[PDB]
């Protein structure tokens, strides 16, 4: 079950 | 980038008899960055009917891949593994040895 | 013990023309479950396992839409680190990320993880107390400084204590038939004289899972390194694995020499002995 939240570096 | 040159290994998924039908298996790991180009040789020449794996990499972010085929040995065909990747100079080709 | 849950991705810049080639799979211990492929007609999350396939279209249509997002953010990410790196746009660079969580002997969440490489280098890792992060170089820095104000670990510890175990619990109780089986190595030795005086002996270990093995090669009980070879571990393409380690002997002494193996599935280790 993919993560659900946005991270960019 | 960083690159890494491909490890192979070439063998059958179970032990060789002649006249048994097998899967050959060519195992391209430890390289950097993921294009590669693998075939699958007999008698010197690529086989056709060829699928790998999905891309995935290991602890140190080197990409491994399967590639494998059906086939039946007999005691006459040759088969080997032919791999190109940015980190060789030209094709690499590793023989299947039934003992290894 | 224990088992796990990663998801691996993979991005790679194509400056002659178009996106970049976007690859994303799941495992659970080392058994892949699902795929992402970019370059594939579905657009869909698929499935990799059977047991996975008894997961509804619910299920279906929000893996779809998590994996596209992810593949949008790592063609983002590709920019950023291009602008950070002072690259040109005339070469193909990667980006890779790997996430996920483990569960120990007691079912528990014990380990978590959300890290990422640049040309296949470490670029950002989550340590191990989900509270901190590692950065490489100051591109990271830069990543890791606006992380820290965004509370990006917090926000992650969540996912890797909660719904990563949760979701990995509930995997491993609908592909438990495989998934919690153990498959022993089936081992045995081979024997191929090299001259007159000296022979190989080969101990082969086939159709095990987990991949995790030890050989060991003995000579009157005690380790032996000198004159071995090995091969890495290698897929059967089953879902198994191989491997193998040799020895060189004298002829006519093969007894002294035992190969020891160590497996999840052995309750005992094996040793083996050219007797036969
Ligand atoms: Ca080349």
């Amino acid at each position: 079950y993919l993560q659900p939240r946005t991270f960019l570096l | 980038m960083i690159q890494r040159t491909p490890k192979i290994q070439v063998y059958s998924r179970h032990p060789a008899e002649n006249g048994k039908s097998n899967f050959l298996n060519c195992y391209v790991s430890g390289f950097h960055p993921s294009d590669i180009e693998v075939d699958l040789l007999k008698n010197g020449e690529r086989i056709e009917k060829v699928e790998h794996s999905d891309l995935s990499f290991s602890k140190d972010w080197s990409f491994y891949l399967l590639y494998y085929t059906e086939f039946t040995p007999t005691e006459k065909d040759e088969y080997a593994c032919r791999v190109n990747h940015v980190t060789l100079s030209q094709p690499k080709i590793v023989k299947w040895d039934r003992d290894m | 013990g224990s088992h796990s849950m990663r998801y691996f991705f993979t991005s790679v810049s194509r400056p002659g023309r178009g996106e970049p080639r976007f690859i994303a799979v799941g495992y659970v211990d080392d058994t892949q479950f699902v795929r992402f492929d970019s370059d594939a007609a579905s657009q869909r999350m698929e499935p990799r396992a059977p047991w996975i396939e008894q997961e509804g279209p619910e299920y279906w249509d929000g893996e779809t839409r998590k994996v596209k997002a992810h593949s949008q953010t790592h063609r983002v990410d590709l920019g950023t680190l291009r602008g950070y790196y002072n690259q040109s746009e005339a070469g193909s660079h990667t980006v890779q990320r790997m996430y996920g969580c483990d569960v120990g002997s007691d079912w528990r969440f014990l380990r978590g993880y959300h890290q990422y490489a640049y040309d296949g280098k470490d670029y950002i890792a989550l340590k191990e107390d989900l509270r901190s992060w590692t950065a490489a170089d100051m591109a990271a820095q830069t990543t890791k400084h606006k992380w820290e104000a965004a509370h990006v670990a917090e926000q992650l510890r969540a996912y890797l204590e909660g719904t990563c175990v949760e979701w990995l619990r509930r995997y491993l109780e609908n592909g438990k038939e495989t998934l919690q089986r153990t498959d022993a190595p089936k081992t045995h030795m081979t024997h191929h004289a090299v001259s007159d005086h000296e022979a190989t002996l080969r101990c082969w270990a086939l159709s095990f899972y987990p991949a995790e093995i030890t050989l060991t090669w003995q000579r009157d009980g005690e380790d032996q390194t000198q004159d071995t070879e090995l091969v890495e571990t290698r897929p059967a393409g089953d879902g198994t694995f191989q491997k193998w380690a040799a020895v060189v002997v004298p002829s006519g002494q093969e007894q002294r020499y035992t190969c020891h193996v160590q497996h999840e599935g052995l309750p005992k280790p094996l040793t083996l002995r050219w007797e036969p």
